[PDB]
């Protein structure tokens, strides 16, 4: 069905081939490490960007070039070795990874640094200029910095012959989380990836669905739109665009609908469906609040203007056990805030949510 | 006779206790359909999705998941490509734990080893299976969140198909997750919430209290379905569902509730009675502290009036024992000749036994610098709840009663 193909084209695994979204970006990365191949010397670069920009996914796609060109013998060959900061048990366990992923030796992780130090600093057979890539570099920080310290010092040995490209999501990190003469070594190498804006995202849908009428173009530009001035995110579009295929299944209410489930509060909802007793309890929290003016307030208080609520509305006298396991209840969907383990009588209570979002759902 | 009730009893029991499946679903005939769906597009084709599913706690979260294995595991033979893999926030506290356990349920641990290296790539690198997070939100609350973070990646890869469960009661389970793993998690939630009225509510308490079709006996069976159809028109039954539907209106306190009705059914009334069912929400709403209260001495009582009337002159102020030790003797001095000769000794101690029933907390805890004499107490009851507690105090003497009332 049409359906079924587009949804399998909007998969978020289905990276395409190639996207001129970022083909400036490419393209200055291409000259960088083409250099940094030909003249067999090593450098780094530093790329900061929110997520959902296609680091990975450019990285990656730039990899693929570049080995397709040493098959084709234009480029002298090369090793290519990736890890992952956050796929890691422990921070120094990164030294044991990078050696066995070239030469499958296992060794302790100051035994394997020490290796590694030995092979990038003595003068040992020449090999292949190795191309190394750190993923969520921010993961990998120690309060001695000797691993980033380490990482971003190798390749300036000329002997490394190592291009090592680190990939984060804070352009502050090297100024702030990185010691001056590695901020220096960071300095003036720092790539940028700004949003896509809203033109870019309605091309990126246009390359996802092409030669295929299943959207009208006004839930497309909406989306686009709606993504632009939220997060400007392709993930978040992709995940908008399925549950709007799926909801078809069962326009732009597609869209709307999407957009407004995936996104919206569901707070106002639950105050809405919560028992007469537990409004009552918000009631009275909000006029101790009107009357004192102050963000907290003991269980007594509460307990006091429940009571005359209770009264007032000619409801049955209440228990202090059936307001505590009331307000034990509230607690536990984080509607309010208290530590009942020990205290009973003497909790502070604060509200998880805005006051005037309580009463608009209240009014009704 | 004793064998249909023996039976009927066990049924009963096994449907309350253990909470049995059943094929009886109450306003989540949506979110099961939903749920349902997305379970059979994700075993029938190489798809993966991650849903959360968020209610409070006694709402039968996990019935839905079982009833939906149950009806779509069955259906054909993809259940033997289909794996499952549960995991509890309780259980499984540790990384290392919950890895011990992926590795064991998988029965890999010939392929991946015995002994407590921590390489973990021979699973990853391997790597149809489900995975059911019981408790999701204490994984959250990890060092690193590292097995939500790989989780969250395979199922994003194409490398193969994973599906991931999970469960939680916070509201806020969305604000919990760092930035990277919210980016890589598809927003899909669904809600359990008790919406509906009154009187759903009543039909649901007459279903649940309706013997199954698969009973021996039918008359018997008719008889019983007869006496709970005239029981719940009862206006005292009502009275004390509405009372129970107020209170909360989870299926977890009305199930406790129906168990210990069950309980005082006995040969010589084989049917219930709206009185059993008066006599057992009576039993269930009950308050503790008055009865604490109820079974105390003669002289905590005194020294309870006296901290009462401690909290009444200086307002919302701690005390020490020797005001109180001060104030109970001018009380006894002001009667001429009350037989209330007492020592500092036995009155410590009392004081001790009180302190020891956590009536009276500490503030600010230390100790050696400060003895127990001279250190800062305050109580934990209001005025109301010890008028209430000595109206019905048994041999209450009128010298102590009156100096309350004082
Ligand atoms: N050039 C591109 N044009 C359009 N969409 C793209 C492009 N590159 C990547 N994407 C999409 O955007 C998603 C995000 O790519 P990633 O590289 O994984 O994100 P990231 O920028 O690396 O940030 P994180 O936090 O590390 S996932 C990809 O999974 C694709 O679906
Ligand atoms: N929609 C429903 N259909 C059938 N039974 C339900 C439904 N909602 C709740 N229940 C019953 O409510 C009772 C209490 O639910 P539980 O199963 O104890 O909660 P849970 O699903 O285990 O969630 P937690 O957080 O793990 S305690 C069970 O006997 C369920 O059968
Ligand atoms: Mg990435
Ligand atoms: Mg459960």
């Amino acid at each position: 069905s049409v359906l079924e193909e587009a949804r399998l084209r909007l998969h978020v695994s289905a990276v395409p081939e190639s996207l001129p979204c970022r083909e400036q970006e490419f393209q200055d990365i291409y000259n960088f490490v083409e250099s940094k191949l030909l003249d067999h010397t090593g450098g780094c670069m530093y790329i900061s960007g929110v997520p959902g920009t296609g680091k990975t996914a450019t990285v990656h796609e730039v990899i693929r070039c570049l080995q397709q060109a040493a098959q084709a013998n234009d480029v002298p060959p090369f090793q290519y070795i990736e890890v992952n900061g956050m796929k890691l048990t422990e921070p120094h366990q990164v030294y044991v990874q990078i050696l066995q992923k070239l030469t499958g030796q296992k060794a302790t992780a100051n035994h394997a640094a020490e290796l590694l130090a030995k092979q990038f600093c003595t003068r040992g057979s020449p090999q292949e200029t190795t191309v190394l890539l750190v993923d969520e570099l921010d993961l990998l920080w120690t309060h001695k910095q000797d691993i980033m310290y380490n990482l971003f010092d190798w390749p300036t040995h000329k002997e490394a012959r190592l291009v090592v490209l680190a990939i984060a999501n804070t352009m502050d990190l090297p100024e702030r989380i990185m010691m001056n003469r590695v901020s220096s070594r960071l300095g003036l190498t720092r790539m940028c990836f700004q949003p896509y804006t809203y033109s870019q995202l309605q091309q990126i849908l246009r390359s996802r669905l092409k030669h295929l009428k299943a959207f009208e173009d006004d839930a497309i530009q909406l989306v686009a739109r709606k993504v632009a001035a939220l997060s400007g995110d392709a993930r978040r579009c992709l995940d908008i665009c399925r549950r709007a295929t799926e909801i078809c299944e069962f326009t732009i209410a597609h869209s709307m609908e999407a957009v407004d489930e995936m996104f919206s509060s569901s707070y106002i909802t639950a105050i809405k469906n919560s028992s007469v007793l537990e409004q009552s309890f918000l009631r009275a929290i909000l006029a101790e609040f009107r009357r004192s003016g102050l963000e907290e307030a003991t269980f007594q208080q509460i307990y006091s203007q429940h009571v005359a609520l209770c009264r007032m509305e000619g409801l049955p006298y209440p228990t202090m056990s059936e307001t505590m396991a009331v307000c034990s209840h509230l607690g536990s969907c984080r509607l309010l805030l208290v530590e009942p383990s020990r205290n009973d009588l003497l909790l502070r209570v604060r509200l998880n949510v805005s006051q005037d979002d309580v009463l608009y759902a209240l009014k009704d | 006779h004793t064998e249909c009730l023996s039976q009927v009893q066990r049924i009963l029991r096994e449907r309350f206790c253990r909470q049995s499946p059943h094929s009886n679903l109450f306003g989540v005939q949506v979110q099961y359909k939903h749920l349902s769906e997305l379970l059979k597009r994700t075993a029938l084709h190489g798809e993966s999705n991650s849903v959360l599913i968020i209610g409070p706690r006694g709402s039968g979260k996990t019935m839905l998941i079982n009833h939906a294995l149950k009806e779509l595991m069955e259906i054909e033979e993809v259940s033997e490509n289909v794996l499952q893999v549960h995991l509890n926030g309780l259980l499984q506290i540790n990384d290392k734990i919950a890895l011990k356990e992926i590795t064991r349920q998988l029965n890999l641990e010939n392929v991946v080893g015995d002994k407590v290296f921590g390489s973990f790539a021979e699973n990853l690198s391997f790597l149809p299976v489900i995975f059911i997070l019981d408790e999701f939100d204490l994984f959250a609350h990890h060092k690193n969140q590292t097995l939500l973070y790989n989780l969250f990646d395979i199922s994003q890869s194409a490398q193969t198909p994973i599906a991931v469960i999970g469960l939680t009661c916070r509201l806020d389970i969305l604000e919990l997750l760092e930035k990277r793993v919210k980016s890589r998690f598809s927003h899909r939630q669904i809600h359990l919430m008790n919406s509906f009225g009154f009187p759903q509510y009543v039909k649901i308490f007459k279903e649940q209290l309706s013997l199954p079709a698969e009973f021996p006996d039918k008359v018997f069976a008719e008889k019983w379905n007869e006496n709970v159809q005239y029981l719940s028109e009862d206006r005292s039954v009502q009275e004390v569902l509405q009372k129970h539907f107020n209170i909360s209106k989870n299926l977890r306190s009305l199930h406790m509730l129906l168990m210990l009705a069950l309980n005082r059914v006995t040969a010589s009334h084989p049917f219930m009675t709206a009185v059993d069912l008066m006599e057992a929400s009576q039993l269930c709403s009950m308050d503790s502290k008055a009865n604490i209260v109820h079974g105390l001495s003669v002289l905590e009582i005194c020294l309870i009036i006296a901290m009462k009337h401690l909290n009444d002159i200086y307002e919302e102020e701690p005390f020490n024992f020797q005001m109180v030790y001060n104030e109970f003797q001018k009380f006894v001095q002001r009667k001429a000749h009350s037989v209330y000769n007492f020592e500092k000794p036995v009155v410590m101690k009392a004081f001790e036994h009180l302190q020891q029933l956590e009536l009276i907390k500490p503030m600010e805890r230390t100790s050696g610098n400060s003895q127990r004499e001279y250190q800062l107490m305050k109580l934990l009851l209001d005025n109301t709840q010890i008028m209430n507690a000595l109206q019905k105090y048994p041999n209450c003497p009128t010298d102590v009663r009156q100096w309350a009332t004082s």
